[PDB]
RNA sequence: GCAGUCAAGCGUUCAUAGCGACAUUGCUUUUUGAUUCUUCGAUGUCGGCUCUUCCUAUCAUACCGAAGCAGAAUUCGGUAAGCGUUGGAUUGUUCACCCACUAAUAGGGAACGUGAGCUGGGUUUAGACCGUCGUGAGACAGGUUAGUUUUACCCUACUGAUGAAUGUUACCGCAAUAGUAAUUGAACUUAGUACGAGAGGAACAGUUCAUUCGGAUAAUUGGUUUUUGCGGCUGUCUGAUCAGGCAUUGCCGCGAAGCUACCAUCCGCUGGAUUAUGGCUGAACGCCUCUAAGUCAGAAUCCAUGCUAGAACGCGGUGAUUUC
RNA sequence: CUCUUAAGGUAGCCAAAUGCCUCGUCAUCUAAUUAGUGACGCGCAUGAAUGGAUUAACGAGAUUCCCACUGUCCCUAUCUA
RNA sequence: GUGAACAGCCUCUAGUUGAUAGAAUAAUGUAGAUAAGGGAAGUCGGCAAAAUAGAUCCGUAACUUCGGGAUAAGGAUUGGC
C-alpha cells in the first residue's frame, strides 16, 4: 500500500557507514587544484581543537538590518603550534591512480616524531631512522639521488610533517604525522623548499591568512552504541507499546524478504570522519605575544585563554586560529585544517573581520568576570588577599 | 507573513502552536485569540504550525463581542513569552503571549495597543509601530 | 557594545550572557544567570539576599567609598 | 479506471486552441465480479500509528512547445519520478465531507506492504438490551454495551563490532567497488516599468531572509541533577549542643560538569555530457528543410569534482627487523 | 367516501441502546462536527406490569462539552535502581 | 513519638541481616522521576500522568421524594517564639 502520509528518509545515505573511523586522525580525501604559478607553500595545517568562546563583531552587510550593528557569534580555537618537516614523497601517475614510488626522510627526527612508529617506547632500543641517517654524512649521495627521482617524476608532490605535542598541555608525547600536499610551482622548486625546511619548522600565519575560508577535517565526538530514535531521528513510538517504543516498527515489507541497507537501525554514533567547509578565520593568533585576546577596541593585555583554562584542554601558550563556528571534532581531538578547494565570493566569504570584544570569563561556569583585576576590583579585597 | 510585510524578518523561536491562546492587547472588544493557522509555515508530517513574534496567523476569538466571535481573522503575534535569541546576544522574552487583530494586508481593526510590542514586529508591520507605544 | 548590571545583583552583564525579562508593565530586567533570573520569579527581595550589591550598600560592606566632606571657612576677600 | 483512432457538430466566423456525439481499437489490474488452481494436522483477513523502497498514468518545483496566450491568471502538451506533497473537526472507518495553511496539498504498489512492530476503535466466540420475525428453542452485512493480543536465545538478512592466515612489526598512503543531498518560497530592487483604451500588471540579473531536509557542535540560552555539591524544611533516632542516621534518591531552592534542543549555534561544492525543445550548415526532392552525414546551445536529469567507507584473498612507499 | 378486522396503536414517547432510507431536516455547540444536546415526526419495525412516560439520590455503567491540569502531543532530551 | 488514627514515617523489647556473587555502567527494556514555550493540537476514547487533597473560617446554585444535592461551586489562613 501506498503510504498514508508523504515523508522524508530519516538520514542521510551518503554519511554511511556510520561506523568509527580507522584512525583518531581524519584523512584528508581530497586537497585543492593545483596552480604552478604560485609560491610554494602548504594547504593544509594540523592543530588540536580547545575549545569555544564568544566574539563580538561589527557586522558589514550591505542590505541586512544588523548592517554596521554589533553582533556575537560563536568561534572555536585550534591551537596550532609550529609544525615540523621530516620528509616528503612523490606520488606519480598510473592508470591505477597515483603511487608513491619514493619516501625521503631527514636526517634527525625527534623523540616525539620517532615515537608514532612505536607501540612500546620505554622498552625498546629507539633504533629507528639509525641506518637511514647514517645514510647521509657521505654528502648526499642516497638521498640527493632519490630527490632527483622526484624531480624526474611525481606529477604530485606531499611533505610529510610532524606536530609539536610536546607544546601543548596534553599527556600524550607522541606527535601526529601526515603527508600534505604542496600547491606550488615547479615539482623541482617544491622538492627544493621542502629539502630546505626539513628539521625545520613551518608557522601557521604562512598558511592561513585572517578572512580566509577553510574547511575542518577531523574525527567526531564518541558517543558509542546508540539506539534509532537519537542515531537516524525516528519518532518515538507512542507510551502504550509492548516492547519498546523508542524503535522502529517497520523494517520492511514482506517482499523484498530482506532488510534493506536504508532502514534505521541501531549502532555507533559518533567517532566519523567529517569534513564541514566554509569556516571563516576570524583572528590567527600568536603565542609570541600578549594580549591575544585583546582587539582594537577592548585594548586589555589578556591572551584568548579564559579563566580557569580552557575546560579539559588548558592554555594557549602556542598559535592559534580562531574560526567562526561549531567544527566537527571534540577538545583534545587532531584537526587538519585545509583551504578551500573553490573561491567563494558570496558576500560573505569576503566580509573583511574586525573583532571588537573577546570573551575570556570562565566556561566552568556562569563566568562574571574576565579578567582577575576586574574581579579584584569589583569584590574588592577578601580574607585571603592582606 | 506575506501581503503586508514591510521587509524580512530573521527566525526567532517559536512559542505558539495551533490550538494555542493568547491575549489580545488592541481595543477591538477581544480579550483573547485562538491560534489555528500560521502564514508563511511549511509542512512537515505531525509537526504543529508555530508561530512567532512578529508572524501573522489565522485566529478565532473565544472571549469577547459577539461580532467577532465565531468567525476566523486574521492576527498578528506582538509577544511571545517564550526566549528568543536576538544577533546581537540577548536572550529575551515577555511574561505573556499577545497579538492583536489585523487584516491580511498588515492594518489593525483597532487603534491602541496595551503594552510592550517587540521591534521584529514594528520593523514588519508599520501600523502596530504606529498604534504601539513601547517597543523593546 | 555596553556592559549592562543585573538587576536584581548588581553584576555586570556581558554581550551574549544571562537574559532578560519585560514585564507587563513594560519594564526591563536584566539577569545575568538563572540564579537571579529564577529568585526573581520566587519574588524574593535583593536587599535580604546576602551576595548582591545591594544588600552590601545597605549593610555597608565594602564602605571605603565616599568618606566625608569639609565645612567652609574663610573670608570673601573681596 | 486510463488512453487512442475517425470526425457529425460546439467554439461569433473556423471540425481538430480546447472539447467532441454516432461508431470502433486497446491497455491496466489501485475497483467489483467470474473461477476454485494453492492452502482447513490453521499462511494471525479491517483500520490507523510507525518505517522504508518502488512505479508513473506529474499535483508542485526545473526547462520547454501550443493557445480563442496583449500583461496577469489559466488551459493543452512534452523531457522528467531528482526533490516534496501537510495541520485539524466528525466518523472504528478505507472512502467521504468541511475549516485552514501551503509551492502543491497527485495517484498507486510492495502477501489489498507492515500484529514474535504496536494498538485493538470495528467486524468475528461466550454476558446483556432493543426492534422485527418465530408457538417456541432461537434468527437477523439490523442497531447497542462489555469483552486475556503468547515465544526469538536458532539460520539468514540488516545495523554495528572483532579477527587467523599472506616473512614479522610499525608509519604514511593509493583508490576498485558501493553509497550520495540538498530543497522550496517570501520581501526589497528591477518597476507601478514593460504590455494594455483602461482596469490592472510582470520577468531576468542582484540583495536580504525564511521553509523542508541533513551533518556537526555546546561559547551562549534553556532542559536535565546521585556533583546526593551548597543551603533550607519536616518527622523521628543518636541525653542537649556540634555533627549526623532513616524516610526504597525524604522534600524544596540554587546547582557546576557532562549529555542535549530549529527550545541553542554553525555549515550544506562547481564542472562536463545530455533529454525535450529551439537552431547552424545541408542534401535527399536542382527549391525548401534542426537530419539523413555532420554539428551549436540546453532540465531539478546523468557522470565526474566534492563527500562517506575502504576490497578483512586489491595495491604501493618507508622505518626497524631478535644469538646466549 | 369505500374495502375491511376480534380489535384496528389510545395516553404518552421518538432518527431514542428501538429509524432501513440516514451523515434524515431545522437550531445549538465548533474555525470546521457521520459525534452531542434540543426540536420535528406516515414511526422499514415506539408504546403502555412484553410495563409506558418521568424521576431526586446512588453508579469502578455508556456518552458529549467546559474549567483546571498536565511530555498525551508539537519534540524530544536528561537522570536513578 | 508524630498524628484524628492497631494510617503512613522513625525508634525500644524480641527477631532476622535470608533471597548466587564480582566488575563495568552500551543500546533496548522494567520500575521510578524531571522538563522551556504551548496546553489534548495526541488518541477510538484525556488511556496514562499531572493537578486537587488535611484542618480552621467564610461562602455555597439548579433540582428535589424536603430527607438531600453538599467537602456543591468557590475563596482565605496554617511555622517558630
Amino acid at each position: 500500500s501506498h503510504r498514508k502520509y508523504e515523508a522524508p528518509r530519516h538520514g542521510h545515505l551518503g554519511f554511511l557507514p556510520r561506523k568509527r573511523a580507522a584512525s583518531i586522525r581524519a584523512r584528508v580525501k581530497a586537497f585543492p587544484k593545483d596552480d604552478r604559478s604560485k609560491p610554494v607553500a602548504l594547504t593544509s595545517f594540523l592543530g588540536y581543537k580547545a575549545g569555544m568562546t564568544t566574539i563580538v563583531r561589527d557586522l558589514d552587510r550591505p542590505g541586512s538590518k544588523f548592517h554596521k550593528r554589533e553582533v556575537v557569534e560563536a568561534v572555536t580555537v585550534v591551537d596550532t603550534p609550529p609544525v615540523v618537516v621530516v620528509g616528503v614523497v612523490g606520488y606519480v601517475e598510473t592508470p591505477r591512480g597515483l603511487r608513491s614510488l619514493t619516501t625521503v626522510w631527514a636526517e634527525h627526527l625527534s623523540d616525539e616524531v620517532k615515537r608514532r612508529f612505536y607501540k612500546n617506547w620505554y622498552k625498546s632500543k629507539k633504533k629507528a631512522f639509525t641506518k637511514y641517517s647514517a645514510k647521509y654524512a657521505q654528502d648526499g649521495a642516497g638521498i640527493e639521488r632519490e630527490l632527483a627521482r622526484i624531480k624526474k617524476y611525481a606529477s604530485v608532490v606531499r611533505v610529510l610533517v610532524h606536530t609539536q605535542i610536546r607544546k601543548t598541555p596534553l599527556a600524550q608525547k607522541k606527535a601526529h604525522l601526515a603527508e600534505i600536499q604542496l600547491n606550488g610551482g615547479s615539482i623541482s622548486e617544491k622538492v627544493d623548499w621542502a629539502r630546505e625546511h626539513f628539521e625545520k619548522t613551518v608557522a601557521v600565519d604562512s598558511v592561513f591568512e585572517q578572512n580566509e575560508m577553510i574547511d575542518a577535517i577531523a574525527v567526531t565526538k564518541g558517543h558509542g552504541f546508540e539506539g534509532v530514535t537519537h542515531r537516524w531521528g525516528t519518532k518515538k513510538l507512542p507510551r502504550k507499546t509492548h516492547r519498546g517504543l523508542r524503535k522502529v516498527a517497520c523494517i520492511g515489507a514482506w517482499h523484498p524478504a530482506h532488510v534493506m541497507w536504508s532502514v534505521a537501525r541501531a549502532g555507533q554514533r559518533g567517532y566519523h570522519s567529517r569534513t564541514s567547509i566554509n569556516h571563516k578565520i576570524y583572528r590567527v593568533g600568536k603565542g609570541d605575544d600578549e594580549a591575544n585576546g585583546a582587539t582594537s577596541f577592548d585594548r586589555t593585555k589578556k591572551t584568548i585563554t579564559p579563566m580557569g583554562g580552557f575546560v579539559h584542554y588548558g592554555e594557549i601558550k602556542n598559535d592559534f586560529i580562531m574560526v567562526k563556528g561549531c567544527i566537527p571534532g571534540n577538545r583534545k581531538r587532531i584537526v587538519t585544517l585545509r583551504k578551500s578547494l573553490y573561491t567563494n565570493t558570496s558576500r560573505k566569504a569576503l566580509e573583511e573581520v574586525s573583532l571588537k570584544w573577546i570573551d575570556t570569563a570562565s566556561k566552568f561556569g556562569k563566568g562574571r568576570f574576565q579578567t582577575p583585576a576586574e574581579k579584584h576590583a569589583f569584590m574588592g579585597t577578601l580574607k585571603k588577599d592582606l | 507573513s506575506g501581503n503586508g510585510a514591510q521587509g524580512t524578518k530573521f527566525r526567532i523561536s517559536l512559542g505558539l502552536p495551533v490550538g494555542a491562546i493568547m491575549n489580545c492587547a488592541d481595543n477591538s472588544g477581544a480579550r483573547n485569540l485562538y491560534i489555528i493557522a500560521v502564514k508563511g509555515s511549511g509542512s512537515r508530517l505531525n509537526r504543529l504550525p508555530a508561530a512567532s513574534l512578529g508572524d501573522m496567523v489565522m485566529a478565532t476569538v473565544k472571549k469577547g463581542k459577539p461580532e467577532l466571535r465565531k468567525k476566523v481573522m486574521p492576527a498578528i503575534v506582538v509577544r511571545q513569552a517564550k526566549s528568543w535569541r536576538r544577533r546581537d546576544g540577548v536572550f529575551l522574552y515577555f511574561e505573556d503571549n499577545a497579538g492583536v487583530i489585523a487584516n491580511p494586508k498588515g492594518e489593525m481593526k483597532g487603534s491602541a495597543i496595551t503594552g510592550p510590542v517587540g521591534k521584529e514586529c514594528a520593523d514588519l508591520w508599520p501600523r502596530v509601530a504606529s498604534n504601539s507605544g513601547v517597543v523593546v | 557594545m555596553k556592559v549592562e548590571i543585573d538587576s536584581f545583583s548588581g553584576a555586570k552583564i556581558y554581550p551574549g550572557r544571562g537574559t532578560l525579562f519585560v514585564r507587563g508593565d513594560s519594564k526591563i530586567f536584566r539577569f545575568q544567570n538563572s540564579k537571579s533570573a529564577s529568585l526573581f520569579k520566587q519574588r524574593k527581595n535583593p536587599r535580604r539576599i546576602a551576595w548582591t550589591v545591594l544588600f552590601r550598600k545597605h549593610h555597608k560592606k565594602g564602605i571605603t567609598e565616599e568618606v566625608a566632606k569639609k565645612r567652609s571657612r574663610k573670608t570673601v576677600k573681596a
